[PDB]
């Protein structure tokens, strides 16, 4: 009951306009789901942006006002946010909240040179399969993309165990991941395994079995 | 426009004891059912979630161990038996007046008995050697105290050019860190060399901690 | 369309839960907070009902804290029957009306014609207050 679902990931560029939302199941929107507009710039920051009521006008923070919107889509049960005129000074994720309740896993936005990159993904099986005891650590790399994020899974997310997905860091302009997999040494090599990756921001889904 | 200011930045509490978390408001926020302070919990990769609704009042489906206190200015929010999945960011919001100003943060450390790294090496793959590049990747997988410097020796010889580290959040089980170690040269760089170390430096190990592996083809 | 319109409204008092002395549009004016029924903290007789002065503290607060008070009309008669305006207070685009039903501070009420603009709205937030176990209903 009550659910935020909103738009995903977009890379843009300086200045050429786009706009999040926020589905929200566990109701309809008219009575009110209060929406409560959040920024997290990349770090740790929770600046609060501004809101919306079942009366319709608006509330800008005072702050950063104008060039920026909440709008309302009802019978698609949805709200809006645009931010004009986009500087690199934006990047972030931005969060729609209920007035009571409920955050929505937010929106990354990103605002660079442009140019999207698709990970090169490299699967990693233990140098010499010799292994032999209780269970074995796979993984593998995602090396060289931009913008944020990457969603690597595990045979389709069947395996959530012993999963470490290593944070990315900004490799030369690039980034670069890694994810290990500590499935039974009963299994491997017998039993596949698929690290499947996911890179929004380029259209690209790679599977590789290690 | 009250500045909130939430301390210490950063909070490393003994799995069990008390944790206190402080967060001053620069005028006052109170009244006669205010105390128009809330507390939110974030965990990485999520968005925050609603832990106390007016200074005190525990919201709907939060554990009973978060408690928060305050009067005028401090507030201070409490999650005494403290536990592993209390490894979180907690911010607090003020609603006594638009803008609503939210906290600085406050990160929150559970320690415990020192774990220790599984080490693991990873040659690089055919398929990117194949592109001229290759990347030889440590995993330093759950050791506790996140202090920990890993050294390459290739044939003997430290590198640096190339180390990509990166470590994993606190984790939410058994409270461990891990970390990627990854190390990029050429195919040729590469080709040159045969023996790749990787040896582990951490707390709980009287000497590094090390894996290896000959190169070949 | 040609519904309705709010004005803004400079606060002047705050008296009781459903009673806000405004200055609106020229001369000082009393105005009762529309369709619900908070608790009071004066009356020769009752006296101060439990959540009484706390149903107080928070009109008080969200009026005297707000930056732009825009006042609604209700289709039914400014003129209440004490002269206190009957309206719409709205405190930086909140209305004050459901907050207080919302907060468990006043229950939906007075339900009469053809003011009821509002009703399935107060009507909706009381439940949840009633789902919920808060104030007025604990």
């Amino acid at each position: 009951d009550v659910q935020l679902q909103e738009s995903g990931p977009g890379l843009v560029k300086p200045s050429q306009s786009l706009s999040l939302t926020c589905t929200v199941t566990g109701y309809s929107i008219t009575s009110d789901y209060a929406w409560n507009w959040i920024r997290q710039f990349p770090g740790n920051k929770l600046e609060w942006m501004g809101y919306i009521t079942y009366s319709g006008t608006t509330s800008y923070n005072p702050s950063l006002k104008s060039r920026i919107s909440i709008s309302r889509d009802t019978s698609k049960n949805q709200f809006f946010m645009q931010l004009n005129s986009v500087t690199t000074e934006d990047t972030g994720t931005f969060y729609c909240t209920r007035g009571n309740g409920d955050w929505g896993q937010g929106t990354t936005l990103t605002v660079s040179s442009a140019k999207t990159t698709p990970p090169s993904v490299y699967p990693l099986a233990p140098g010499s399969a010799a292994q032999t005891n209780s269970m074995v650590t796979l993984g593998c790399l995602v090396k060289g993309y931009f913008p944020e994020p990457v969603t690597v899974t595990w045979n389709s997310g069947s395996l959530s165990s012993g999963v470490h997905t290593f944070p990315a860091v900004l490799q030369s302009d690039l980034y670069t991941l890694s994810s290990s997999v500590t499935v039974p040494s009963s299994p491997r090599p017998s039993e596949t395994v698929t690290c499947n990756v996911a890179h929004p921001a380029s259209s690209t889904k790679v599977d590789k079995k290690i | 426009d009250i500045v909130l200011t939430q301390s210490p930045s950063s909070l490393a509490v003994s799995l069990g004891q008390r944790a206190t978390i402080s967060c001053r408001a620069s005028q006052s926020v109170s009244t006669s059912s205010f105390r128009y302070m809330h507390w939110y919990q974030q965990k990485p990769g999520q968005p925050p979630r609603l832990l106390i609704k007016y200074a005190s009042n525990l919201e709907s489906g939060v554990p009973a161990r978060f408690s928060g206190s305050g009067s005028g200015t401090d507030f201070t929010l409490n999650i005494h038996p403290v536990e592993e999945e209390d490894t979180a960011t907690y911010y607090c919001q003020h609603s006594w007046e638009i803008p609503y100003t939210f906290g600085g943060g406050t990160k929150l450390e559970i320690k415990r008995a020192d774990a220790a790294p599984t080490v693991s090496i990873f040659p690089p793959s055919s398929e990117q050697l194949t592109s001229g590049g290759a990347s030889v990747v440590c995993f330093l997988n759950n050791f506790y105290p996140k202090d920990i410097n890993v050294k390459w020796k290739i044939d003997g010889s430290e590198r640096q050019n190339g180390v990509l580290n990166s470590w994993t959040d606190q984790d939410s089980k058994d409270s461990t860190y891990s970390m990627s170690s990854t190390l990029t040269l050429t195919k040729d760089e590469y080709e040159r060399h045969n023996s790749y170390t990787c040896e582990a430096t951490h707390k709980t190990s009287t000497s590094p901690i090390v894996k290896s592996f000959n190169r070949n083809e | 369309t040609k519904k309705l319109h709010k004005e803004p409204a400079t606060l002047i008092k705050a008296i009781d839960g459903d009673t806000v002395k405004l200055m609106y549009k020229g001369q000082p004016m009393t105005f009762r907070l529309l369709l619900v029924d908070t608790p009071e903290t004066k009356h020769p007789k009752k006296g101060v009902e439990k959540y009484g002065p706390e149903a107080s503290a928070f009109t008080k607060k969200m009026v005297e804290n707000a930056k732009k008070i825009e006042v609604e009309f209700d289709k039914g008669q400014r003129t209440d029957k004490y002269g206190r305006g009957l309206a719409y207070i709205y405190a930086d685009g909140k209305m004050v009306n459901e907050a207080l039903v919302r907060q468990g501070l006043a229950k939906v009420a007075y339900v009469y014609k053809p003011n009821n603009t509002h009703e399935q709205h107060l009507r909706k937030s009381e439940a949840q207050a009633k789902k919920e176990k808060l104030n007025i209903w604990s």
